[PDB]
């Protein structure tokens, strides 16, 4: 398992652009 | 690598070992273009109807009202409670300006 | 850089050498369809800032506060970097002064000092970076802020000029896409009609604006005065390091307003380019004006083949529809 970065292309196919993308609450 | 996740902690009882896999992507955190500007129209028409019903209240809008749509709408919501903001409303032609910030 | 200055300073040479480039004819007629198009939109010239001008004091605030993001929190402050923040919180501390040196510097002074450049390695280009004199850069920022807004509440600058404050230009591309796919039948090709989307660059536009026709056309929207400042402001010697020439064609494009006079000339152009007729298709009435990318009726819409327009400050991008029958004789023309 070598720690260089991986091109993400290819490896996207589960994701999209905003899943996982959260806006906070008021303060 | 599963190897790196694996740390240990020792207390009178002896050593315990544990573990907890993709770090995540810049690009899965920040909402697309697309989406933010049909949220944006969305939350701007919603503010005009809460704007006009509240001036009908004569109140102003307050926290709890508009806390659904808080990081919402491309000129952000919540820059309708910044405390310069009435000073802001007197400057004009900023992202002109910001575009030649690069020239001087 | 050395050779760009020395380019630069031939460059004069060979302006102050064949003199204004422009015909006479050019600039008379370039006057005569922008005073054409300024009585259609009834605009009303900019007054010099008045003493007792409602919004004067906000207006100096909001431009210290510019000139105040340029220097970060940094212990890297020299004998100008300190002198630069110093007068700036001065300011901060009397603005009524301020206002007062801004003024007289308005209707009075004429010759300046000198502007150090400095450029930025972007490996592929190199873009100058001038240093102004900080009363200088008060002044004209102030000159700036009041400006902009004075132009923004009497609507000088039409919808299609961007960059806007309404939009950042990622909603600028989704607005102009959206628009060219809401024109009428814009995408059926059964009798043949073609749609041309042609994208430029007004190439030099920076430098080959003439700084005496820039007078002309500028002492109409503002105030003669104000004119005579800004365009005095553009005749300075320009130094780095040793070798210093004064420049005359260009605009020192550094300027606290050089914003200003680009979107204007901008707007100059955009008559040329467009037509008064067309552009004031686009503009819409002065009492109700239209949108970034709309007409009052759709016959208005389809009256010529330019259906979008959109300058940004130096580029621009036109949609033009056409019939079998435009096209073909546009071809043979």
């Amino acid at each position: 398992p070598t720690g260089e970065v991986l091109s993400l292309v290819g490896k996207l196919e589960g994701t999209r652009m905003g899943d996982k993308a959260q806006r906070t609450k008021p303060q | 690598p599963q190897s790196d996740l694996r740390w240990s902690k020792q207390t009178d009882v002896g050593i315990t070992h544990f573990r907890s896999q993709l770090i995540p992507n810049l690009y899965r955190y920040i909402q697309p273009w697309e989406s933010e500007f049909i949220d944006s129209q969305r939350v701007w028409a919603e503010y005009a109807l809460k704007r006009q019903e509240a001036i009908a209240q004569n109140r102003r809008l307050t926290l709890e009202d508009l806390e659904d749509s808080w990081d919402r709408g491309i000129p952000r919501i919540n820059t309708l409670f910044q405390k310069d903001r009435h000073t802001l409303a007197y400057d004009k032609g900023w992202r002109v300006r910001t575009d030649f910030k690069q020239y001087q | 850089t050395r050779l760009y200055l020395k380019a630069e300073q031939e460059r004069q040479h060979n302006y102050l050498k064949d003199g204004p480039y422009i015909t006479a004819e050019e600039a008379v007629a370039v006057y005569t369809t922008t005073v054409h198009w300024l009585e259609s939109r009834r605009f009303s010239p900019i007054p010099f800032p008045p003493l007792s001008y409602k919004h004067d004091t906000k207006l100096l605030i909001l431009a210290l506060e510019r000139l105040k993001e340029a220097y970060s929190v940094k212990s890297r402050l020299n004998q100008s970097q300190r002198e630069e923040l110093g007068l700036i919180e001065q300011a901060y501390d009397n603005p009524h002064e301020a206002l007062s040196r801004i003024k007289r510097h308005l209707l009075t002074q004429r010759a300046f000092k000198e502007v150090g450049i400095e450029f930025m390695d972007l490996y592929s280009h190199l873009v100058p970076v001038y240093d102004v004199e900080p009363l200088e850069k008060i002044t004209d920022a102030y000159l700036d802020q009041y400006l902009w807004y004075e132009a923004d509440k009497r609507r000088l600058f039409p919808p299609w000029i961007k960059p806007a404050d309404t939009e950042p230009p990622p909603l600028l591309v989704y607005k102009w896409c959206q628009g060219i796919n809401n024109l009428q039948d814009v995408w059926e090709t059964s009798e043949g009609e073609c749609n041309v989307m042609l994208e430029s660059r007004f190439e030099k536009m920076y430098e080959k604006i003439d700084l005496t026709l820039l007078n002309r056309l500028l002492r109409l929207i503002v105030d003669h005065n104000i004119a005579d400042y800004m365009t005095a402001k553009n005749n300075v010697v320009i130094n780095y390091k040793d070798m210093n020439h004064t420049n005359s064609y260009g605009i020192i494009r550094g300027l606290q307003f050089a914003s200003f006079i680009v979107q204007y000339y901008g707007l100059v152009m955009d008559l040329l380019v467009l037509g008064l007729h067309r552009a004031s298709e686009m503009a819409g009435p002065p009492q109700m004006p239209n949108d970034f990318l709309s007409f009052q009726d759709i016959a208005t819409e389809a009256a010529h083949p330019i259906r979008l327009f959109c300058r940004y400050i130096d580029r621009i991008h036109i949609f033009f529809r056409f019939t079998a029958d435009e096209a073909r004789d546009l071809i043979q023309r």
